[PDB]
């Protein structure tokens, strides 16, 4: 509804996670092929895993559209960043900080 | 000496109770780590362990609870008037939550060859669906049912809505049948209501 | 200039939706308190005005013989609950006089 | 776009005139509560706190009337059940069961 | 080993009074019921009976149930096989049917978070029926002392006006505990032609709106201070 | 009460035919829904020798 040439593409992996590839187009060309945009959303949590992507002008319209079908409303940008995402999801979700009995 | 060890091994025989009475755990310097054992009809499982401050005021550290239900409005709400009010309740919400995944576990093993088509899980276990079939008179019936839960502190149904993807036009049997379907998944389990679909 | 518009508008639609939903559901709990409260206000001046009928009815008739009613009946059911139950009553009794012997 | 002014514009008239009965509504229900209190002197006495009840139980029936339809007459055995509370022997008993429990809760 | 037992003690004071169970003996058996069939990847059957007696801040309870472990090198399962509950004649006579229930039902661990849950609501209930005594001790008579099964309030000098309130706990098949709180009216024939207002037939659901908006011993000191206070007479 | 224990001894006969010469609180007893609900428990037929078991007990107390 809001752009025309949106490239939308799912996958569905271990627990639940669903994959997101947003490939963004203006108006009028095939969209963005060589630089991707990725979602990782774990189907239960509030706490997304979003990447940076090189069109900065759509970044309101990527958090919002996420916050609509996931039945939220509010969305806040919270700021944290890594290169690892198996590190990132170990120190936000804390299931992998300690390992004792 | 014969006396203390026979004292050492009466506190280790009351220590191994406690883990099975549902909640164990040990002091520390940094807090107090307790492990929660749930099980359903008989079965239990893994313990998961949380781990909480003694000093004031009570904050968390780390647990092995996932974050797939949310533990921050709980914690602002009965963590602070008590404190045995609040392992207790978690320990009747993963006891629902161990219950959603013993019956999923279950629906993949033995009874996922009387289904058909793909099935559509969530993690936490809110809105099932899955469609069947079953031969009550030497027809295949596709009966697509879906479970909806009102109570999230509780492991029965309570929104029942079973629909059949074939065909309908038909006698009085199926519409005996979907009345016999929405009481046996409302006063019965999941996993002892597909036994009787085998007998 | 429309892409900003509708960004807008629609960051202006989650800004209206939760304060009038709280705002309804207490709007539905007020209207269960003022119903709740007219009603328990219509119960106790009902209940002090029998009291007063009864204190008036009372005052002159000290032996009359009392004719008991069937909404009454369940609760002359609870008080005669130790007349028959009294040999369940006496085994709680000896019980706890058994707890008092082994805690000395 | 002009969709949205469609579901904006009736948001925005369910906001102000809300607002304006709910500052009427309850500042009546405060008043008449003082009405009522003041003249039984019950105010919240915090001697212990107290979570209060689900809405399940609310609405459950009470205990009177599945004894009514289960009991299937009516009130002829009031009057033996009477004369079993009027005997001189039945009434001391329970004055035997009441001294007893007071025995226990001495000691 | 005086002072690793003194750190052990401390985590038994500690964990009965978090957990509010203390175990006062606990036996340790194991018998093996290991097959004598030969195949590949053989199972080890651990059966372990326990026996558990303990007790509540105020009731006793006695345990006998076995456990039979499947140890397999592909997937490690263990199923609770048999119950048994040796109850003793308490003050409370409404929890023998969850008895009934848990031994069918097979789960002991809704056993012992539900009757913890029990002694919470009849804790609550030493607590109110101590405050509800010794303030009115000429009107509010308890018949079976504070561990009764429903309670009444009785004027000195008007022997035929009596109020009965009952109070039973009611648990169900979602793991929750809840009480029931019901008014009974006593009032005889003579004043049924006095009343004109019918407040009488809607008294117990009158009673019950007390509860959810005022609380539970509010609503219960609202009706026994609001109908004294008459000196006229 | 020690003669009170003796009062409802002697007068334990008394007790009993005053309960079977009824019918409609006997009548009750064997509807297993109403005792579920109320907890109505009518069975008695051995009271005489549990009055001399909350004799002894009551003797026991007073003596200590």
């Amino acid at each position: 509804r809001a752009l025309k040439n949106v490239t939308v593409s799912f996958r569905e992996t271990e627990e639940n996670a669903v994959w997101i590839r947003i490939a963004w187009g203006t108006q009028y060309t095939k969209p963005n092929q060589y630089k991707p945009t990725y979602v990782v959303y774990y189907s239960q949590t509030p706490y997304a895993f979003t990447s940076s992507s090189m069109l900065r002008r759509n970044t309101p319209l990527l958090g919002q559209a996420l916050t609509i079908a996931s039945k939220h409303h509010q969305i806040v940008k919270m700021d944290l960043r890594s290169r690892y995402l198996d590190s990132l999801k170990a120190i936000v979700f804390k299931q992998y900080n300690q390992t004792f009995e | 000496q014969e006396a203390l060890e026979e004292k050492l091994e009466n506190v280790k025989a009351i220590l191994q109770a406690y883990h099975f009475t549902g909640l164990s755990g040990k002091l520390t310097s940094r807090g107090v780590c307790v492990c929660i054992s749930t099980a359903f009809e008989g079965n239990l499982l893994d313990s998961y362990f949380v781990d909480l401050v003694i000093q004031k005021p009570l904050r968390i550290h780390h647990h092995s609870v996932p974050v797939f239900i949310p533990l921050e409005e709980i914690a602002a709400k009965y963590l602070q008037t008590n404190i045995q009010h609040f392992l207790f309740s978690l320990c009747e919400y993963l006891n629902a939550y161990s219950g959603r995944k013993y019956q999923a576990d279950r629906l993949q093993s033995d009874f996922a060859a009387l289904l058909t088509g793909p099935l559509q899980r969530n993690p936490l276990c809110n809105l099932l669906s899955f469609t069947y079939k079953l031969d009550p008179g030497g027809q295949s019936f596709p009966f697509c049912a879906r479970l909806l839960y009102k109570d999230l502190t509780a492991t029965l149904p309570t929104d029942v809505t079973v629909t059949c993807q074939g065909v309908e036009v038909l006698s009085t049997s199926w519409e005996e049948q979907r009345a016999s379907h929405e009481t046996l998944f409302c006063t019965k389990p999941l996993h002892q209501v597909f036994a009787s679909f085998t007998r | 200039k429309k892409r900003q518009r509708m960004i807008e508008v629609q960051d202006e639609l989650l800004r209206l939706e939760p304060q009038l939903k709280q705002l309804q559901t207490k709007y539905d709990e007020l209207k269960e308190r003022k119903s709740s409260l007219r009603n328990a206000a219509y119960f106790l001046s009902n209940l002090k005005q029998l009291y007063q009928d009864y204190s008036d009815v009372q005052a002159q008739e000290p032996n009359v013989k009392e004719t008991y009613d069937s909404s009454s009946l369940p609760a002359l059911l609870f008080k005669a609950r130790t007349l028959l139950g009294a040999e369940s009553h006496l085994r709680n009794i000896n019980h706890q006089l058994e707890k008092l012997l082994d805690q000395g | 776009i002009d969709k949205m002014v469609e579901t904006t514009e009736l948001m925005t008239g369910n906001i102000q005139s809300l607002k304006n009965k709910i500052q009427i509504l309850a500042s009546e229900v405060e008043e008449e509560e003082e009405r009522v209190k003041q003249m039984h002197q019950i105010n919240s006495s915090g001697v212990l706190s107290l979570p209060e009840l689900s809405q399940k139980t609310l609405k459950a029936p009470t205990l009177q009337k599945e004894i009514l339809a289960l009991i299937p007459n009516q009130n002829a055995l009031l009057k033996d059940l009477d004369i079993l509370h009027n005997s001189s022997q039945m009434k001391s008993m329970s004055t035997f069961i009441e001294e007893a429990y007071k025995k226990l809760d001495a000691s | 080993l005086k002072n690793q037992l003194g750190h052990l003690e401390s985590e038994l004071s500690f964990l009965s009074t978090l957990t509010g169970i203390n175990i006062r003996n606990h036996s340790k058996q194991t018998e093996d019921l290991t097959s004598t069939e030969m195949t590949e990847k053989s199972i080890r059957k651990v059966l372990q009976r326990h026996r558990l007696s303990g007790n509540c801040h105020m009731v006793t309870f006695q345990l006998e149930f076995q456990i039979l472990e499947i140890q397999n090198k592909e997937r490690l399962s263990s199923a609770v096989t048999d119950l048994n509950i040796i109850m003793e004649p308490t003050e409370c006579s409404e929890l023998s049917e969850f008895v009934s229930r848990a031994e069918e039902r097979k789960d002991l661990f809704m056993f012992f978070r539900s009757l913890h849950f029990f002694v919470e609501w009849f804790e609550y209930r030493k607590r109110t029926f101590k405050h509800l005594k010794e303030k009115y001790p000429d009107a509010v008579y308890l018949s079976e002392g504070p561990s009764s099964c429903s309670m009444g309030i009785r004027s000195a000098s008007r022997p035929g006006f009596e109020l009965v309130i009952v109070w039973r706990i009611q648990i169900d098949e979602d793991g929750k505990v809840f009480p029931k709180l019901d008014l009974l009216t006593k009032v005889p024939q003579r004043a049924l032609e006095l009343d004109k207002n019918r407040a009488i037939e809607t008294a117990p659901l009158s009673f019950r709106t007390l509860v959810g908006l005022l609380g539970i011993e509010a609503a219960l000191e609202s009706l026994i201070k609001s109908l004294c206070a008459e000196e006229n007479n | 009460f020690m003669m009170l224990l003796s009062k409802v001894e002697k007068l334990s006969e008394e007790i009993m035919e005053i309960m079977q010469n009824l019918s409609s609180i006997q009548a009750l007893e064997g509807s297993r829904e109403l005792e579920n609900l109320i907890g109505i428990s009518c069975a008695s037929h051995f009271l005489k020798r549990e009055m001399q078991k909350t004799k002894e007990l009551m003797t026991k107390v007073n003596k200590q």
